[PDB]
């Protein structure tokens, strides 16, 4: 998951309207070009490298008609459909959501409602209460993040892979000024975005900014 | 007295085995709630779980008739070839309560041709089961709920000799559960229908323990009346469920049932005491039941001893190191005691459970790719941190291989930025 | 003319595999559909020249499958024993799906045999007991492969496929004529008191050191040795009077008794196989090069996860020719086994499903762990054990005072300490937590 900026909108969006047609009718090569545009070759929100494209919507197309053509919700994902977690779930395995419950990653923060533990898990983050506190275990429920036992086990065989990396880094902390040891931690968090589950190594080498 | 104090654990304590079946002498503790023996594949196990139940067969057989003689040892199997001592001695103290704290037993076996009838010691074992047997006569007591489970429960699959009491001794030793018995009983039950309780009790018993049984009933077709449960949603019948799932469910039903009758006055009759020998909980079993199998046992049965052989990491993981007991891999030199692991297992990785109480690698010494990554580690340490052609060809191997997310890969990557930062920090200091 | 082009497609001819004997003309099991087959509403499967294995979580039809394709081969089997011989049949009472509209089951397998006949679709149906329609079983091509196979054999000796089924009752309690191999051979083969029984008959027929008896015991004793972890095998009468086995178990000289019950269980299976397979392989170097289909329930039945981690590492290096077709519950030889040669259901499955596919990620020399969390979809720790959440909620503790120990954390931190140990891995990685936390706090605190 990366922040992205969206650019020109292709014409064949203006061309298609609910109703009229459909999703399938479209040329999905009159709006790949776009796409890699804005998230060049990296999938937009579940973050595999785009050999295998995919074109989703956001928003799923059946409740929610009419924005299924328009630009703003058209971003990549995990693969092609042709799992449990990431997109599909929502749909299929989970119950009754009532959409702005749920975190959407394009205008508000994922770390000010939940935070990712060394234990692979991912937990409300401290402090939330009221409907704050709810829209952080509904992104949970709905997404599948924990439930999922192939999220669960990638997610930790990842940041325990690492966890002798904040080790060293942390321990050098007194044996190097404090402009030197940023620097360190900066590469740390450079790299950490071309990596899957990048906010999972996000909050293992620093906070949440809680 | 509250019937004689009855109505207080019921359990075992200890087992001395003196030149019984390759045993010169072993002596072996075991807890009150559940004792798990490992070490070996279910020879010399079998030997201690069949001498517990020639041990509780006496019990059995004191509590049902009056001078009731359980059975004994035999002279031609159960006494060690070579021994000077020319018998065999199998001792166990049992542990009844506040009162009675050590009930002793001994079944001893002398060769043709010695001197001395060297004769078991039952009296004790037999005054506590005549207790029993004279205490339930005058009132109604729940009894003891001995049973034995080895692999032969693995078996395909008269109201007079299943309904009445009683019935629940009836071969509840000697290994596979009458779950044929079982089948009739819970038809009988059902035609009946404070059998509707018991009926109750097993069906819930049954649809907890078991994960992919979720109900059980019967159908009364005029002619054939079927024994039916809900496996995977799928309305099937017994002889449609998969091996595990049935062999399983007989052995639960079968002891359910036998807790049953045996404690009629319980308002859960499946928390009833009990000794339960069962060879290879992990028959015919997954991972994920494993994961669960003595948790669901522990639940359903909460006072009830357990004595479970086993060679599954999985099923170790959800027992507390204390109740295990490990044979060595030299047996040959007999041992006296069989000590626990000395690395707690409860709450552990499977993985090093495998590695350290089993001996087991995480990953096979069969395969070369499986060596890779840990040569990886030293190649990179050969070279002062650093990559060389020969560690550059392995992480490309291990890439191919195991994939890009590869957890392999992953720690390759790891170790090297590790030792890079290693060598930098060393250049910098 | 068209007989010696028949006999000739049939014993195939060619060795340049290192000298492993290779037949040109292969049979296999290409395919299998089951509609509406206990369970299976709609099921189609692939399967490759040499291995296969199906993996679930009981409930998943994996002695289905096996059962199956055995009763397919049972037409095989019948029609190479007599011309218009009957093979087994589907059950009307329980092997249709109970949940159907059609009433009837159909299992469509086909096999390929050879680059000339690539295709032998047969198809075996049975409909429910008081449907009028009645389904039948196209078995004619089957019948023509069995009869060709029979009439070349009579006419000339002929390397008959060799199929076996190996289902889970080969361990519960329970003669030099060449079809003999074809005895059972679908149900009720690898029994150990069988075995023992042949074996010690084997070592009579030859005790005077004077398909030749010898051949065909010295044979399966090298099968035992080769894949087995055993690495000896004798009958020892003549001595103690009576004839009992003896192995070499881990370096030892012991008697079969002392030998694990899945080791012997796994011993029965591989001297029946390699006996069915050097009777039906007269005119070969190698008998154990023969061709064939091999079922195996459970191969990893009573096995100490120590052996599971070695079973199938000889296989196919001894079994070349010979399509295996497994089922496991264990992920320990699954670290053993490609991607390429595994199958895997889906937990949460109605059972309508459409196909089986391989596993993604590479389960060959990975971590017992890994390819247990992923493909098994079982955790490293038990969700039951609240233990194993202790670490977990030791985070929550520090997060909650900006990463530094406090009373409930301490308390925490003490408890782990008392269950798993001061050499613990758990406590290891509580102290680098309690570190972490404790320096990060520091950084949060000066800057
Ligand atoms: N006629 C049927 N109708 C509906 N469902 C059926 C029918 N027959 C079997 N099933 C289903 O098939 C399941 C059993 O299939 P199977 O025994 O092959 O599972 P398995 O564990 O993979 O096999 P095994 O452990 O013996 O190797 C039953 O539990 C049941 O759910």
């Amino acid at each position: 998951m990366k922040e992205l900026a969206r650019l020109e909108s292709p014409e064949i969006l203006d061309q298609y309207t609910a109703g009229q047609n459909d999703w399938m009718e479209i040329d999905q090569s009159a709006v790949w070009p776009k796409l890699t545009e804005m998230q060049g070759e990296f999938c937009a929100y579940c973050e595999c490298r785009l050999n295998r494209r995919h074109i989703e919507h956001f928003r799923p197309r059946g409740k929610f008609p009419a924005l299924t053509f328009i630009w703003s919700n058209l971003f990549g994902s995990c693969g092609d459909s042709k799992w449990s977690r990431c997109g599909i779930y929502k749909d299929n395995g989970a119950g009754a959501y009532n959409a702005d419950d749920l975190i959407k990653p394009d205008e508000e923060n994922p770390d000010d409602y939940l935070l990712f533990l060394t234990t692979g898990e991912v937990v409300p983050a401290i402090g939330l209460t009221g409907r704050a506190l709810k829209k952080a275990q509904e992104t949970i429920r709905v997404f599948n993040l924990n439930g999922d036992i192939k999220l669960l086990g990638s997610r930790r065989t990842a940041v325990q892979a690492i966890m002798p990396n904040v080790e060293y880094l942390y321990s050098l902390l007194e044996e190097f000024e404090e402009d030197d040891w940023n620097e360190m931690l900066r590469d740390e968090l450079e790299k950490i975005e071309s990596d899957e589950f990048k906010t999972a190594l996000k909050h293992a080498w620093t906070s949440n900014q809680e | 007295t509250c019937r004689d104090y009855i109505q207080n654990a019921f359990y075992l304590r200890r087992l001395t085995l003196k030149d019984f079946r390759r045993f010169s002498l072993l002596e072996i503790k075991f807890e009150e709630d559940l004792t798990v023996i490992i070490g070996n594949n279910g020879k010399g196990k079998t030997s201690i779980l069949y001498a517990i139940a020639k041990t509780l067969s006496w019990f059995v057989a004191n509590i049902l008739k009056e001078g009731g003689s359980g059975q004994r040892l035999s002279e031609l199997t159960d006494i060690k070839n070579d021994a000077e001592n020319r018998y065999a001695d199998v001792s166990s103290t049992f542990f009844f309560g506040k009162g009675l704290k050590s009930v002793p037993i001994r079944l001893s076996r002398s060769a043709l041709g010695t001197a001395e009838r060297r004769d078991s010691e039952v009296k004790p074992a037999r005054d506590l089961a005549d207790i029993w047997r004279v205490i339930n006569e005058a009132k109604t007591i729940n009894l003891p709920t001995f049973a034995l489970y080895n692999v032969e429960r693995s078996q395909p699959f008269n109201a007079g000799r299943r309904e009445e009491r009683f019935d629940a001794y009836s071969q509840a030793l000697g290994g596979a559960g009458r779950f044929d018995h079982f089948v009739e009983w819970y038809i009988y039950l059902h035609k009946r229908t404070t059998e509707s309780v018991q009926k109750s009790i097993v069906e819930k018993s049954i649809c907890s323990v078991v994960p992919s049984i979720s109900k059980i009933w019967v159908e009364m077709t005029t002619g054939s009346d079927l024994v039916k449960v809900t496996n995977d949603g799928h309305d099937v019948t017994i002889d449609q469920l998969s091996d595990g799932q049935r062999v399983f469910l007989s052995l639960v039903a079968d002891l359910a049932r036998r807790m049953v009758m045996l404690n009629p006055l319980l308002e859960n009759p499946l928390e009833g005491r009990g000794i339960v020998l069962i060879d290879e909980i992990e028959l015919h079993l997954h991972p994920k039941w494993q994961q669960e199998v003595i948790l669901n046992l522990r639940s359903v049965f909460p006072n009830i001893q357990f004595i479970i052989t086993t060679h599954s990491p999985i099923v170790l993981s959800t027992i507390e190191k204390r109740c295990i007991r490990e044979f060595d891999p030299n047996d040959d030199g007999n041992q006296s005691f069989l000590d626990s692991p000395d690395m707690q297992t409860k709450g552990s990785e499977n993985a090093q459970i495998l590695e350290q109480v089993m001996n087991v690698h995480p990953t096979p010494p069969g395969i070369a790719e499986s060596h890779w990554l840990g040569d990886f580690e030293l190649l990179l340490l050969d070279n002062s941190g650093e990559l060389d052609n020969q560690s550059q060809e392995l992480y490309d191997k291990i890439k191919t291989h195991f994939g890009i997310d590869s957890a392999e890969l992953k720690k390759a990557d790891s170790l090297i930025r590790i030792n890079k930062m290693k060598n930098k920090i060393n250049k910098i200091r």
